[PDB]
C-alpha cells in the first residue's frame, strides 16, 4: 500500500507543478499589464504593487 | 469530472472571445491558469479514489 | 419681460452650481495628484467636466 | 448679436474640451493596444467617441 | 447657408461614426453566436441598436 501511495504522490506532484506554473505565467502578465497601464497613465502605484 | 467539463467550457468561450476580439490576453492567461488548476485537481481526485 | 429675467437668472444659478461642484472636484483631485495616488486619466477626466 | 457671439463662443469651449479629452483617451489606448493589453473592442469605441 | 451645410454634414459624420461602431460590435456578436456562447437577448439588443 506505501509504494501505491507513494507512486501516485509523484503524479499528483508533477500535475500540481504544471498548474503552478501556468499560474506563475498569468500572473506575470497581469503584472506586465500593470506596469504598461502605469507608464502609459491609466493606472496607480498601488495597482502596480 | 463537471467541474471540468465546466471549466474547460469556459476556456474555450474565453479563447473564442479573444480570437474575435473582445478581451485582453490577461484573460485567456488566467482562463488557462484555472484549466490547469482543475487538471491538477482532477488528478489529485483520481489518486483519491485508488 | 420680468418673468423671463427671472427664468435666466434661475437657469444661471444652476449652471452656476454645476461649476461649483466641478471645480470643487477638480481641486480635490489636483491634491491627490501630487504623490502619485490617482491616476492621470481620472484628473484629465475631472478637468474636461 | 454681441451676446448671441458670446453664447456661440461658449458652447465651441465646451465641445472643444470633449474633442480634447477624447483624443486623450484615445492616444493612451492606443499607446496600450500595441501589445494586446486592452481589448479591440475598447480601442474601437475610445475611436468613435 | 454654407455655414447651414458644413453643420448638417459634421452631424452625419457623428451619426455615421455611432453606425460605424454599433455595426462592428453586431458583426462580432454574430460571429461569435455560432458556437452559443452569447445569450441570444444580447444579440438581439445589438442588432436593435
Amino acid at each position: 500500500q506505501t509504494v501505491r501511495s507513494s507512486f501516485n504522490n509523484i503524479n499528483a506532484s508533477i500535475s500540481s507543478i504544471n498548474a503552478y506554473k501556468q499560474a506563475v505565467v498569468s500572473a506575470q502578465s497581469s503584472l506586465d499589464a500593470m506596469e504598461a497601464g502605469y507608464s502609459v497613465g491609466t493606472r496607480t502605484i498601488v495597482d502596480v504593487l | 469530472q463537471a467541474q471540468k467539463e465546466a471549466i474547460y467550457r469556459q476556456l474555450d468561450q474565453t479563447t473564442q472571445r479573444f480570437n474575435v476580439g473582445l478581451v485582453a490576453i490577461t484573460d485567456v492567461q488566467n482562463a488557462r491558469a484555472q484549466y490547469d488548476t482543475v487538471l491538477a485537481n482532477e488528478v489529485t481526485a483520481r489518486n483519491n479514489l485508488d | 419681460y420680468q418673468a423671463t429675467y427671472d427664468s435666466a437668472k434661475g437657469d444661471l444659478a444652476k449652471a452656476q452650481a454645476a461649476a461649483n461642484i466641478a471645480q470643487l472636484t477638480v481641486n480635490r483631485y489636483q491634491k491627490l495628484l501630487g504623490t502619485q495616488y490617482i491616476s492621470k486619466q481620472e484628473y484629465d477626466q475631472a478637468l474636461a467636466d
